[PDB]
């Protein structure tokens, strides 16, 4: 059922756009060892398109831990301290800290006031690009619908493609 | 220990998902199983006296379960692609009285036929 897949997360107000490398397995979740991608509103397709694939190849296709009691992809890696719930909200909040600090926002209120949020995922049939209802200001959701306003490219989209795909998902954001 | 620390007990490593997650409390990040950790105390089950007050509280939440599209949040996503089956699992006091656990039932066939498994444990 599950097959290997790379995940990456886009975050975008008036300020700036920001390319986030995601790892996991069925959830994919912010990678302490990923890389992320700032940029202004203005980046070509090109690159934006770029800072997403170069963001894809650093997602990392891993569980906790081994698991015995079922079956498991053979192509998993495992990484306790990714999953671990103390460091993931804490990997987050530098990851947020980070930004307001470097846009000097000094409110955390006004750095997520204005910004939408895009899913990335890839794997061997297609590239699927996805966008969210900003339910609360940390709190991003279904658009909602089943769920046909998903941007999905082909595995062989150009760079300039996948770029401009995502401002379509932007676009789409509610 | 808390309800939602024993919760976890039970489940793999790695489960746990991120304070204030929606409803989901835990997540099997191979199989694909979410669980909602609800509990009812002593003194909320006491002040939920009145009928139909604690099939409601039991209600909302089975529903925000089962209406569940997708959630991102404290840098994690998840979505209902990712599910593959939904679970409460539900603490309640001694002083649970007949007509609370009618309600309680009640909750049970609901959320079953919402495709959501509630799971009752008497908690002394
Ligand atoms: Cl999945
Ligand atoms: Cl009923």
């Amino acid at each position: 059922d599950i097959v290997k897949s790379a995940w990456a997360s886009v975050k975008m107000n008036t300020d700036f756009i920001c390319v986030d490398t995601y790892s996991g397995y069925r959830s994919n979740q912010l990678d302490p060892l990923g890389v992320q991608h700032l940029s202004s509103p203005d980046v070509s397709d090109l690159d934006l398109g770029e800072m997403v694939k170069d963001a894809l190849s650093h997602s990392r296709f891993v569980l906790p831990a081994p698991r015995t009691d079922i079956w498991i992809h053979p192509e998993v890696t495992f990484d306790l301290d990714l999953y671990d719930s103390r460091r993931t909200v804490e990997r987050y909040d530098e990851w947020v800290k980070k930004l307001m600090v470097h846009y000097g926002y000094k409110t955390k209120r006004a750095l997520f006031k204005d910004m939408k949020s895009c899913d990335i995922c890839c794997n061997h049939d297609a590239i699927t690009i996805s966008p969210t209802r900003h339910e609360k200001l940390e709190v991003w959701g279904g658009t909602g619908l089943k769920g046909s306003d998903n941007v999905i490219l082909s595995v062989d989209s150009s760079p300039t493609e996948i770029g401009a795909g995502l401002r379509l998902a932007l676009s789409r954001c509610k | 220990m808390p309800w939602e620390d024993y919760v976890g007990k039970t489940l793999p490593v790695g489960s746990r998902l991120p304070p204030n997650f929606k409803t989901y409390d835990y997540f099997d990040r191979a199989t694909g199983a979410v669980v909602s950790a609800k509990s009812l105390d002593t003194q909320t089950m006491a002040k939920l006296s009145n009928p139909n007050q604690v099939y409601s509280s039991i209600k909302k939440n089975i529903d925000v379960t089962a209406k569940f599209e997708k959630a991102s949040l404290s840098g994690v996503t998840v979505n209902s692609s990712m599910i593959t089956s939904k679970e409460v699992r539900l603490a309640v006091p001694v002083n649970t009285t007949k007509a609370q656990w009618t309600e309680i039932n009640r909750a049970i066939e609901y959320g079953k036929n919402q495709g959501v498994k509630v799971t009752v444990t008497q908690v002394k």
